[PDB]
């Protein structure tokens, strides 16, 4: 709590006979996007997406643009290599996904680093939390692991994940402190929707919260209900906050027996919500 | 800022 | 590709909806793979033209998500929906805006 992260997400998607692969790079501080590159957008530059990063100079934008474009070229070569390892044709569209970054404490101290790679939406290879070894998902990925071990890839990446990554994350938190060093606890309420004369949906709501992590749980007489609960994915409002809900179908007249429990880092107590007619 | 690119898979 | 995940579609407003007060209409599409997708926001069945979208990103299970959004003023009578096309769908899926979810 009061922890922070910097994360970059990359997606390369091949489109044989329709051009070079689509490449999309996104950077986030905590749950706030600050940069993007999209091969299909107008500029072919890394571009600002938060007002505090705009104050960076032309040399910052030049270097990020060159660096992001080299990530793109590597992924494009990898799309060819992995197609060979998995023995797939030149005609289908394939996907490489990559995420890496670092976490720090509320005092700016390194907590951890991570990098994970996927191929066609499944684990390919990951850097382990010790930042000195890899885990491959299958025997194709172990060929990559051998190359990366021989080339000492983890040692160069580690110096970025616990040095460069952390110091820039500390800079961005400072440059953006008015916006990024905030916690918005969820504004919660409960709604009630009959589905018949004899049953109704209780929906437990959390709105306006930041950062995005939250837990919503239904209990009946204090016994868990996780298998009869509908949960939706935590969704963005578009103003920098998030929303979520969880619902349970109940017998009309037994509403007061159910409770909804809300856990967010910005909440003094865990909240307990209950539908009471009287 | 983004990391240097790893070598090929 | 080897795996295919059907998109989960949510259609909601940025703020609690109030008739006659401008707001934002959101179509959040998540949990899908592969990434090729088409999303349109609809007003009384017609395609809204000025619609923005977020940069493609993804979850822990590698499934993709995107947000499409546009300025609107909710009324009692106007029907809003989101239309999504994806390889996992037999036809394009239309999800209607409902103030209660």
């Amino acid at each position: 709590s009061g922890s922070h992260s910097m994360r970059y997400f990359f997606t390369s998607v091949s489109r044989p006979g329709r051009g070079e692969p689509r490449f999309i790079a996104v950077g986030y501080v905590d749950d706030t996007q600050f940069v993007r590159f999209d091969s299909d957008a107008a500029s072919q530059r890394m571009e600002p997406r938060a007002p505090w990063i705009e104050q960076e100079g032309p040399e910052y934008w030049d270097q990020e643009t060159r660096n992001v474009k080299a990530q793109s070229q590597t992924d494009r070569v990898d799309l060819g290599t992995l197609r060979g390892y998995y023995n797939q044709s030149e005609a289908g569209s394939h996907t490489i996904q990559i995420m890496y970054g670092c976490d720090v404490g509320s005092d700016g101290r390194f907590l951890r680093g991570y990098r994970q790679d996927a191929y066609d939406g499944k684990d390919y290879i990951a850097l382990n939390e010790d930042l000195r070894s890899w885990t491959a998902a299958d025997m194709a990925a172990q060929i990559t692991k051998r190359k990366w071990e021989a080339a000492h890839e983890a040692e160069q990446l580690r110096a970025y994940l616990d040095g460069t990554c952390v110091e820039w994350l500390r800079r961005y938190l400072e440059n953006g402190k008015e916006t990024l060093q905030r916690t918005d606890p969820p504004k919660t309420h409960m709604t009630h929707h009959p589905i018949s004369d004899h049953e109704a949906t209780l929906r437990c709501w959390a709105l306006g919260f930041y950062p995005a992590e939250i837990t919503l749980t239904w209990q009946r007489d204090g016994e868990d209900q996780t298998q009869d609960t509908e949960l939706v994915e935590t969704r963005p409002a578009g103003d920098g906050t998030f929303q979520k809900w969880a619902a349970v179908v109940v017998p009309s007249g037994e509403e007061q027996r159910y409770t909804c429990h809300v856990q967010h880092e910005g909440l003094p107590k865990p909240l307990t919500l209950r539908w009471e007619l009287s | 800022t983004t990391a240097p690119s790893l070598s090929g898979k | 590709e080897a795996i295919q995940r059907t998109p989960k579609i949510q259609v909601y407003s940025r703020h609690p909806a109030e008739n006659g007060k401008s707001n934002f209409l959101n179509c959040y599409v998540s949990g899908f793979h592969p990434s090729d997708i088409e999303v349109d926001l609809l007003k009384n069945g017609e395609r809204i033209e000025k619609v923005e979208h977020s940069d493609l990103s993804f979850s822990k299970d590698w499934s993709f998500y995107l947000l499409y959004y546009t300025e609107f003023t909710p009324t009692e009578k106007d029907e809003y929906a989101c239309r999504v096309n994806h390889v996992t769908l037999s036809q394009p899926k239309i999800v209607k805006w409902d103030r209660d979810m």
